[PDB]
């Protein structure tokens, strides 16, 4: 046969081009990785460094104070025990704190008072994180097209982290810190609506985690085939477009009746995608507060 | 109530996406140039963008797309049919002449440019201090074409600076000269790399550099592009 | 009906049955010799998809649902009735993939890039038959497949899936899923990065294949540089695909009781089955 281009039939090495530089501050970026001689074969080699900022702490910190509650929470129900930790680990389930309570920051600690505590280290790490994917797409100079997509998927997160469980008082229709326990509040979610097929954000925010299946898995499929004409670097071919950039869209539409450029492509599943969290996003943020019910409006439409 | 609105009030960011998105998708390649160069019959229900202004690298111009897509340079294909559509035979050497599988094209007679300034696009006799970590560094590796013949050795090997990867291989031919393989259409094993695309006399036709240190954009086409074409062409001696 | 830059491409030789003869075009679409099979084939299949509809009643496809050979029948043959057709067309449905692909081969050949598609789909490909022709023939009768109904294959999984308990359980299934997510959040970074990089802020210039990777090493710290993600893309994809049309040619043929079950391999191994404490103890 042949070289498909899925391992680099070879690598080779330098120093390690640290970047840019910008307005960015380094005496905040530290020092390098060493290089995995094995992350290579596939993108680069190299490893490091990194921006250690005034929320790279806090972020990454306050991400801690919340996975340090689940492992005080597992380091409880195991009693204390190195066996137990790990047998019934999974099931192992901090579930929210019951409707009496409702809407209190007066929840005792042991029976769910403890989840709080444990979802507001969360919020603290992804609104401390999120707000960094700019600074970074700032002090480079790039759109804020990352931090925006991301907030795509916060979408999705706040509606069922927050958002939904407002219109709903109950602290505990929310979905608990736990391997299966969660997994479980999935069925028993399809369920206390009815079926969630019949759900135009769930049968669509479904359709998208679809294309974001075939379209991206086109372009790796695309791109790569013609590598050999300057497929790989997309960059300087916008700017430029080659037989690489040519052929390329050349061969879809002689096959599915048209294409996209190379600028577009992107713009393309970049939507694609952002469309799962955020139609998905929605398509729960309705079950509990305006459709009692869902195999309902399957008949009724109204 | 608010539950039939929201599904409709969405099919509304859906088809006046479908919009905004084929919109941008066609800077380049339309509007249509018919059957000679002429704009064609029915050309799809879709308009054309408000061409944006690009921002070029370190001042070294600008693009403004779409805009005046000229074909800057001739062809040598003459119908071998009647109607719209059919094939377009070629005239005499569909390779030299740059065309079919091989074609290449009209992009900048430069190098590409990283972001800190130098050429973009180096060779390893030249990197600022590259060896080879692991796998099978072919510097000395007899390279064979696909009819059978030795055509000449690995002599050095090109990479892209910030994005350390393997990506060409000079080889020197039957006088001393040296020319260009791409890479990513080659296969390396324990002694003898092979060409999978070409063969021993037509390394020759292979078009070459001009500077043997810094290579030009437009010339990486013209090469791979060269060597592809042959998959078809160079197929009756393989 | 071409692209400014189509002309110089549009070359004969390059079919791998027949020669000059199903070689053309036809408007911005092309042909090839598998651009008549992925005709003849589709087409009787849309000749069978409004004879079934019919003697079914209705014309509305919210309910138009032909059904595969109930669990009776077996392996045999079958009556134009119930299934009958579900299975001749299942047979035309599929011939037309196949040429789908063979058509995009001849595409690959004129072009003669890489042949990184005409595999991809392979996978899809396969997605489907073991979901219809290995599955079925190896748990007992057809029947068990999915029905080519538009609201009634909905109702195929939301059935076959509760068949064994919650589905989550499957670890053939949630390991096939997450290389699913993942694979979006992806594409997630790769548009809105290269992008992000293209039309950057306002005025300045436009950025590098360079920059891009400093953004993540200064971010996570790393980047799987550009004909990295590449792959990581492509593969992330065609795995997860490849893991779930595993989940299932299993679920039924080797493995029966609810899948939640199966989670005391674990739970009740040698060093820790009884102990005292927990949830199980
Ligand atoms: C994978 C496991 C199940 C399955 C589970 C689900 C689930 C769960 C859901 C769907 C949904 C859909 N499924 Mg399904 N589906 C299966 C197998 C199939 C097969 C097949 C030939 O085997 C087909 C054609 C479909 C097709 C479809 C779509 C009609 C619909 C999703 C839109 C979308 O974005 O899709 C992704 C595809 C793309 C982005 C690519 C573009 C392809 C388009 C969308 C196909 C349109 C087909 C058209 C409607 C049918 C034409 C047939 C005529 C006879 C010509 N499914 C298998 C058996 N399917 C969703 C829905 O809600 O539907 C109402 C949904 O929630
Ligand atoms: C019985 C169960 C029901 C069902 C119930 C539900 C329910 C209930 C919901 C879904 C939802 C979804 N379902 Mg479903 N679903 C069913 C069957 C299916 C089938 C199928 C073929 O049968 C399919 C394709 C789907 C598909 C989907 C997706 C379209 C959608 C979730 C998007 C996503 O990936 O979010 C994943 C992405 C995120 C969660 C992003 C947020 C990321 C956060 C902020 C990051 C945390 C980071 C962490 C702290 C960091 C860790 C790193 C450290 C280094 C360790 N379902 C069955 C029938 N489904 C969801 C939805 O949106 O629906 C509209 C939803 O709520
Ligand atoms: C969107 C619809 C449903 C849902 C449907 C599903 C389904 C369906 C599946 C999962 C699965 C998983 N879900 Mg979930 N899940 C939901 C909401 C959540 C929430 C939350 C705070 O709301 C959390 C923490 C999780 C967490 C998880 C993981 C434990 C597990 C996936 C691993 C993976 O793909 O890693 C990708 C990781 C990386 C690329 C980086 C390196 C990561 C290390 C190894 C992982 C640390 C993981 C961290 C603890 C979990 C993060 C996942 C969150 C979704 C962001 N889900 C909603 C309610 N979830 C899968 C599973 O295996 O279940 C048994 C699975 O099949
Ligand atoms: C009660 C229901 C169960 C359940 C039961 C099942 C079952 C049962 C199955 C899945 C399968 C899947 N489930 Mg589930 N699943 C559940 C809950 C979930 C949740 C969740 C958050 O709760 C998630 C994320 C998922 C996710 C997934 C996917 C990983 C996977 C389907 C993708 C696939 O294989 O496509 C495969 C793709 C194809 C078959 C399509 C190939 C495309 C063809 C070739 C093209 C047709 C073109 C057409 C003819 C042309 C139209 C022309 C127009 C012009 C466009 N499930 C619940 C718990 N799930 C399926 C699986 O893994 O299958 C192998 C599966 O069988
Ligand atoms: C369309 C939506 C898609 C999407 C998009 C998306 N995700 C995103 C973004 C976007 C646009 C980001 O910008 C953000 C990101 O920064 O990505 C790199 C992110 C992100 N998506 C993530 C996950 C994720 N996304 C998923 C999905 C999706 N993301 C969708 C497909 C899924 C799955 C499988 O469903 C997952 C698991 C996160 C990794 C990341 C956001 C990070 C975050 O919010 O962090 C808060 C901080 C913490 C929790 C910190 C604690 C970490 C560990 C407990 C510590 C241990 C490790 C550490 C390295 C030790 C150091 C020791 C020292 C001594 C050195
Ligand atoms: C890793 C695999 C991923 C993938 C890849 C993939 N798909 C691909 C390709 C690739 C690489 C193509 O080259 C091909 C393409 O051309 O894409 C633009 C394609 C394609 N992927 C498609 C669909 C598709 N892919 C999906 C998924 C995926 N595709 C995966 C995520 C899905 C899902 C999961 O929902 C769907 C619907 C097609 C649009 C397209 C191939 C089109 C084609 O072959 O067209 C000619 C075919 C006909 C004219 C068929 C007519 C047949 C008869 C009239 C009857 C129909 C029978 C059928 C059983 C009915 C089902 C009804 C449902 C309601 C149940
Ligand atoms: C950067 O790189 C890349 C490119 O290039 C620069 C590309 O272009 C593309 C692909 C291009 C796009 C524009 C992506 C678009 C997004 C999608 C989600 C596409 C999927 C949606 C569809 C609706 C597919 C359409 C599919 C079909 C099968 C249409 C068929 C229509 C008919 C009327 C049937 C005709 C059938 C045949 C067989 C033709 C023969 C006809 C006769 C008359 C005989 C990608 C992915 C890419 O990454
Ligand atoms: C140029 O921009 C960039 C891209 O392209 C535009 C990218 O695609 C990605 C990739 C990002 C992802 C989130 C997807 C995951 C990536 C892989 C390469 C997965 C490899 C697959 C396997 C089957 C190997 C399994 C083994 C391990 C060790 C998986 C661990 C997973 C990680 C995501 C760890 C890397 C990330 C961090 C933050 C380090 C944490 C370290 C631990 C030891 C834990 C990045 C970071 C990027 O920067
Ligand atoms: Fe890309
Ligand atoms: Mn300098």
């Amino acid at each position: 046969a042949e070289y498909q281009n899925i391992f680099s039939q070879v690598q080779v090495r330098g120093p390690a081009d640290l970047g840019m530089t910008e307005d960015v501050n380094l005496a905040n970026r530290s020092g390098v990785g060493p290089f995995s001689t094995l992350l290579g074969w596939f993108g680069n080699a190299q490893l490091g460094p990194i921006y250690l900022g005034s929320l790279g702490v806090l972020s990454l910190f306050s991400g801690l104070m919340w996975f340090f509650t689940i492992g005080i929470w597992f380091w409880y129900q195991a009693g204390w025990n190195p066996a137990v930790f790990l047998r019934d680990l999974f099931f192992f389930s901090l579930e929210p704190p019951a409707p009496e309570y409702g809407l209190s920051f007066a929840a005792p600690l042991k029976e769910g008072g403890l989840w709080l505590i444990a979802s507001f280290f969360m919020f603290v790490a992804v609104w401390s994180w999120w707000g960094r994917t700019y600074l970074r797409a700032q002090a480079l100079g790039m759109g804020k097209h990352t931090a925006w997509a991301f907030l795509s998927a916060i979408w999705l997160w706040m509606v069922l982290g927050f958002i939904r469980p407002i219109l709903m008082g109950s602290w505990s229709e929310a979905v608990p810190y736990g391997i299966f326990s969660h997994l479980d509040w999935t069925n028993n979610f399809s369920l206390v609506h009815g079926n969630l097929f019949y759900n135009p954000f769930h049968g669509l925010s479904i359709a998208f985690l679809y294309g974001s299946a075939l379209l991206f898995a086109m372009h790796g499929a695309t791109i790569l085939a013609v590598s050999r004409f300057g497929g790989e670097r997309e960059l300087e071919q916008i700017a430029d477009r080659g037989t690489a950039a040519e052929r390329a869209a050349l061969f879809w539409r002689w096959t599915m009746g048209f294409n996209a450029t190379m600028e577009g492509i992107h713009r393309w599943a970049i939507w694609m995608a952002v469309l799962v969290t955020l139609t998905g996003g929605i398509g729960i943020l309705l079950s509990g507060t305006v459709v009692d019910n869902w195999y309902v409006w399957g008949q009724n439409h109204g | 109530d608010l539950a039939s609105l929201a599904i409709y009030s969405f099919w509304i960011f859906l088809a006046g996406l479908i919009y905004y998105l084929q919109t941008e998708n066609m800077r380049e390649g339309y509007p249509l140039e018919n059957e000679d160069g002429t704009p064609a019959a029915n050309q799809g229900p879709f308009p054309l963008p408000k061409p944006k202004t690009f921002i070029l690298p370190h001042g070294r111009g600008t693009l403004t797309v779409p805009g005046p897509e000229s074909e800057d340079r001739p062809i040598a294909l003459a119908r071998t049919a009647v109607s719209e559509g059919f094939p377009h035979a070629p005239t005499g050497d569909p390779m030299k002449d740059g065309v079919g599988p091989a074609s290449w094209v009209a992009r900048r007679d430069l190098p590409e440019l990283d972001g800190h300034g130098h050429n973009k696009i180096k060779p390893m006799k030249a990197a600022a201090g590259f060896h080879v970590s692991a796998g099978k560094n072919p510097i000395g590796l007899p390279v064979r074409g696909c009819d059978l013949e030795i055509a000449g050795k690995v002599v050095d090997i090109w990479v892209d600076i910030p994005e350390q990867m393997a990506r060409f291989l000079e080889v020197e031919l039957k006088d001393g000269s040296t020319r260009l393989l791409p890479m990513q259409m080659v296969k390396v094993q324990s002694n003898r790399v092979h060409v999978n695309a070409l063969s021993s006399d037509l390394f020759a036709g292979i078009p070459t550099i001009k500077s043997p240190t810094e290579v030009t954009l437009l010339e990486e086409d013209k090469i791979c592009g060269y060597v592809a074409g042959g998959l078809m062409y160079a197929a009756p001696k393989r | 009906a071409l692209l400014s830059f189509e002309r110089k491409y549009r070359v004969p030789g390059g079919t791998l049955v027949g020669g000059n003869l199903f070689d053309f075009w036809v408007g911005p679409f092309y042909v090839g010799f598998f651009g008549v099979a992925t005709f003849f084939f589709a087409a009787l299949g849309i000749i069978l998809i409004a004879w079934s509809a019919v003697l079914q009643g209705t014309w509305n496809p919210q309910l138009i649902s032909v059904y595969p050979p109930a669990l009776e029948y077996g392996l045999g043959g079958a009556p134009l009735a119930k299934g009958g057709l579900w299975q001749i067309i299942t047979i035309c449905a599929t011939g037309a993939f196949v040429s789908w692909a063979l058509r995009e081969v001849e595409i690959c050949r004129k072009l003669g890039i890489g042949y990184h598609i005409p595999f991809a789909f392979a996978f899809a490909i396969l997605a489907y038959l073991t979901l219809v022709l290995f599955r079925p023939v190896m748990m007992g009768a057809w029947g068990y497949a999915f029905p080519y109904g538009i609201w009634t294959h909905l109702d195929w999984v939301s059935n076959t899936g509760y068949t064994y308990g919650n589905f989550h359980y499957n670890p053939a299934h949630m390991i096939a899923i997450s290389f699913f997510f993942t694979n979006a959040l992806a594409l997630a970074l790769h548009g809105a990065l290269v992008l992000s990089a293209a039309n950057p802020e306002k005025g300045k210039e436009m950025r590098t294949p360079d920059h891009e990777d400093t953004f993540f090493r200064d971010l996570v710290g790393y980047s799987i540089g550009t004909l990295g993600i590449h792959r990581l893309g492509l593969l992330l994809s065609l795995s997860a695909v490849f893991f779930s049309a595993l989940c299932m040619i299993i679920t039924g043929t080797i493995w029966f009781d609810q899948w939640v079950d199966w989670w005391q391999w674990w739970v009740k191994l040698p060093w820790w089955a009884n102990i005292p404490g927990g949830i199980n103890g």
